[PDB]
RNA sequence: AAACUCCAUAUAUAUAAUUUUAAUUAUAUAUAAUUUUAUAUUAUUUAUUAAUAUAAAGAAAGGAAUUAAGACAAAUCAUAAUGAUCCUUAUAAUAUGGGUAAUAGACGUGCUAUAAUAAAAUGAUAAUAAAAUUAUAUAAAAUAUAUUUAAUUAUAUUUAAUUAAUAAUAUAAAACAUUUUAAUUUUUAAUAUAUUUUUUUAUUAUAUAUUAAUAUGAAUUAUAAUCUGAAAUUCGAUUAUAUGAAA
């Protein structure tokens, strides 16, 4: 065939994503990320533990086109007005509702990786949405199930469930005993034909089997109704919702799904829709208080009124078309509580920090090392990053061969 | 007599200039500053999505090696990106002048004091 | 302090070159992008300056 | 190969763009309604398709007018206009244009495929 | 003749009670370059010089028009006008319909296309223009239908503002970002797996044909509806569903 084994076949984006070429990186010995002892961290690069790389892998905290190749791990700057401010504000508030905010590639993901580091060290359970466009968009299966009066996605949920599972520890897991009896239907090759059903009975059995059922496709929306419902009514584990590129969901109103009568679904008709927003809107209360709920919206959506209503950031206009404004999504928003928390562009001092890396990491170009002043190289790489921009100063540092 | 009025920094310490290319026009406010820039209001990387268009910009800021000493605050109109953002350039050189007009000689070496004739041109 | 310094450069001579034979149309970001792009790939395998 | 009313179909082929591809009298628009009305999701693929779902598709293709039924349509709205001897009749019969194209020039495909049995 | 000019460009003054706002502008007048100077080198008719570089000053880099002679007895009697010659119940005048749109071959000039350095979607506190047009008008917003939550596109209903640096035609487009893309088993799906998770790896299924026409291409054609007009048959434009040729 034309493709070898190893040929590089697919686009430049999923090319510098899965073509693994980190492995020609220089190791560095950087310290850890630990929000407990942040002020020996504070504004200094750090790489993540490698019980957080772990989580953070499975809960896809790390997306393409963050030039994550380019180091031997992912690395995140520590941040005072970003990182610090953030998580001492979820430590204390006692809603914990927030949705992140900022100009495209300001580092509202990285953000969220880092609140989902924090979680992983502060034995919490994540639960992460990362990309809500592959229950949107219509390319997996759908069915509409009775009892639920919703339609569920078997496909999807099968991977989301897995990811619950593989990201978060065992352990919490296991100690949180079930308060109700579920039956569903085995669909193990193993013993599906002599078993016709699983039971998990109360106080026996743990959230870490239900998290193990082999269901039919058909009885999977009654599996994540159970699963989210015992983490919902457990107190001992604090559960940290997440949902990045959440503008996705709250610009697109109708799935690419269509009924019987060819009528594109309202979001909302979706399991994952009904589920996102009920946390969301404070439908569905955590018994544990240190639970939160973390949304961050990205730069690649389009932008309508609908976010700067529910934050109060613009008064609301009624003759707005529904293209444009969901007031559905405004009440259900400003029913939860959510508060807003702006990452703010980068200093010129951070800056420094970051080139300062870059250059150990011997990413830059020899134009900005011989016979250029550090000072002068750190000035126009503040200014050619408009003023803070993460990803613009990146790009202006290892994509700008001009 | 002469035409020509020795140009000085007004009340708040701003450097005003004027600068123009093809259809294009912008009027640059210079004061020693941070190195913040504000084009139309807007952050530079918002309003100029082309890294080449960004460095033609702090090109004369770099000639005088004070990208940093100064704020820019540029407002443009007219033609398209690259018009633009060369016309602000070429407005920045000549705001520059008046915090140190000893630096006009490297300024017109650089090139960015000259104003570019080219425009669009009626086939004949 | 400036009288010793040369004036920077306001372009690479051979990336340009190269680029406007990528170019067509007048299209040179996407020039300009698939260079970078490309010198960027060469980075990443041989970490040297591309 | 999946295998709907005869039509042979490549597994990848995606259902709603293949209908509407080999199939005489189904569109785009057409074919998008009868996957939603079989609950097929948007991107579904042949292969995906079980035999229970083959048989769905091939009972509401067969309930329409599609294949021979649709071309007939077609031939015997073209007869009418030579029986009635209009001027649009005489250029189907004489393979020429039929709506007021210039024969001067070009006229090829008219040449080759205005006829009364139109396929 | 060239120049002197005019335009563009740079600058100055004047004008605007800076809500006709673009003062980053408008348009009157004036100034500026056919650039200037210094030094080294190489040539010279060697001097008070050219070619060169170097340094300095400068915004300075582009255009138009600008008339005399002759030729092809080159085009035009179909823009209008003249002589000669011919018609004068017709070679003049009016009306209805038809033709100028015919179709074997050939030629000129264009448009669209034959896919991945390129096509298609989507981008609302709305990325970024210029030059024009509107009293024999330009038509906003809204509503209704196609038609679906909405948007988009088309038309209808209604006719706001403006006869204009004011309102309208009109939120420029490409760009850029995301998604998608046949040929392509380079895919998709089912399980398991991962410290690549929008993803990796493993095992199964995913077609056959195939130098070839697809989810490229949009010719041809069926049906229905709409726009202008008194009238759309020969012979107009647009939309929807279906058709989907050559390349
Ligand atoms: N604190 C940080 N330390 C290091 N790199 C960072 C940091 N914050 C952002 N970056 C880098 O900046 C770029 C953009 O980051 P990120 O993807 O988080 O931005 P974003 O605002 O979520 O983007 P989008 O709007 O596309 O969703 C990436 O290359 C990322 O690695
Ligand atoms: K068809
Ligand atoms: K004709
Ligand atoms: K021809
Ligand atoms: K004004
Ligand atoms: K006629
Ligand atoms: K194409
Ligand atoms: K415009
Ligand atoms: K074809
Ligand atoms: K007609
Ligand atoms: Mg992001
Ligand atoms: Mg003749
Ligand atoms: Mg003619
Ligand atoms: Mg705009
Ligand atoms: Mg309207
Ligand atoms: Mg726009
Ligand atoms: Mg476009
Ligand atoms: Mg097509
Ligand atoms: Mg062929």
């Amino acid at each position: 065939k034309r493709v070898t084994p190893g040929s590089l076949y697919k686009n430049w984006t999923n090319t510098t994503h899965t073509a693994q070429l980190q492995q020609t990186a220089v190791p560095l010995a950087l310290p850890i990320f630990n929000f407990d002892d942040i002020s020996k961290t504070l504004n200094k690069v750090v790489s993540y533990s490698n019980k957080q790389y772990k989580s953070l892998h499975h809960l896809g905290s790390f997306k393409k086109s963050q030039f994550n190749e380019l180091f031997q791990k992912p690395v995140c700057l520590v941040r005072e007005d970003a990182t610090n401010s953030f998580l001492k504000k979820l430590v204390s508030h006692p809603v914990k509702k927030f949705i992140i905010t900022g100009e495209p590639g300001v580092g509202k993901t990285v953000l969220l990786s880092q609140a989902h580091a924090y979680a992983v060290d502060s034995k919490q359970i994540i639960i992460n949405i990362s990309y809500p466009e592959l229950f949107l968009n219509g390319r997996n299966d759908f069915s509409y199930d009775d009892d639920l009066k919703l339609f569920i996605q078997p496909m999807y949920l099968k991977k989301l469930i897995r990811k619950i599972l593989k990201a978060n520890d065992p352990a919490l897991l296991k100690s949180i005993e079930l308060s109700k009896d579920y039956k569903f239907s085995n669909a193990n090759p193993k013993n599906a034909s002599v078993k016709p059903f699983v039971t998990l009975n109360k106080t026996k059995n743990t959230v870490l089997d239900l998290l193990s059922v082999m269901t039919h496709p058909h009885n999977r929306g009654k599996l994540m109704k159970a699963i989210i419902d015992e983490l919902s009514v457990q107190s001992k584990v604090p559960i940290m919702f997440t949902v990045d590129n959440f503008s996705k969901v709250l610009t697109t109103a109708y799935s690419a799904y269509r009924n019987t009568e060819n009528k594109q679904i309202y979001s909302l008709d979706l399991q994952m829709g009904k589920l996102m927003m009920d946390i969301i809107s404070g439908e569905t209360k955590f018994a544990n208080g240190e639970s939160s709920t973390i949304l961050a919206i990205s730069g690649v959506d389009r932008t309508n009124k609908t976010l700067p209503v529910a934050l109060g950031k613009i008064p609301v206009d009624p003759y707005v078309t529904r293209y444009h404004y969901e007031p559905k999504f405004v009440e259900l928003l400003q029913k939860g509580n959510v508060t807003e928390f702006e990452v703010p562009k980068l200093n010129k001092q951070e800056v420094n920090e970051l080139i300062d890396y870059y250059k150990q990491s011997n990413v830059l170009l020899d134009k900005d090392i011989t016979g250029k002043k550090w000072e002068n190289l750190i000035d126009e790489k503040y200014f050619l990053s408009g003023n803070g921009n993460p990803r613009e100063l990146l790009k202006s540092l290892v994509l700008s061969h001009r | 007599s002469n035409n020509i009025k020795i140009k000085t920094l007004d009340e708040f310490g701003r450097s005003i200039a004027v600068g123009k290319r093809k259809s294009s026009t912008a009027k640059v406010f210079v004061v020693r500053g941070t190195g913040e820039i504000l084009v139309n209001g807007r952050q530079l990387n918002d309003y100029f999505l082309k890294m080449k268009d960004r460095e033609s910009i702090m090109y004369p800021l770099q000639v005088i090696e004070s990208v940093g000493k100064y704020n820019i605050f540029a407002t443009t109109s007219g033609g398209g990106p690259t018009g633009q953002a060369e016309s602000i350039m070429h407005a920045i050189a000549k705001a520059l002048v008046v915090f140190n007009p000893l630096l006009k000689s490297r300024l017109h070496k650089a090139g960015v004091l000259t104003r570019d004739y080219r425009h669009v041109e009626r086939k004949k | 302090a400036l009288k010793s310094v040369p004036i920077p450069p306001r372009k690479n001579a051979t990336l340009d070159h190269i680029t406007n034979m990528i170019m067509r149309h007048g299209k040179k970001e996407k020039a300009q992008t698939i260079l970078s792009r490309a010198l960027y790939l060469v980075y990443c395998q041989t970490r040297q300056d591309p | 190969v999946v295998h709907i009313l005869g039509k042979g179909f490549k597994g990848k082929e995606v259902i709603k763009i293949a209908l509407a591809s080999k199939f005489y009298g189904i569109g785009k628009t057409t074919a998008e309604k009868i996957c939603s009305k079989l609950g097929l999701y948007p991107w579904m693929r042949m292969h995906q398709l079980s035999e229970p779902q083959i048989m769905s598709i091939a009972s509401e293709l067969s309930t329409m007018t599609i294949e021979g039924d649709a071309r007939a349509i077609v031939k015997d709205n073209i007869a009418l206009k030579r029986k009635i001897g209009s001027y649009s009749g005489m250029r189907h019969t004489l393979h020429l244009p039929v709506r007021g194209q210039h024969t001067r020039n070009n006229a090829k495909t008219a040449r080759k495929l205005n006829k009364i049995d139109r396929r």
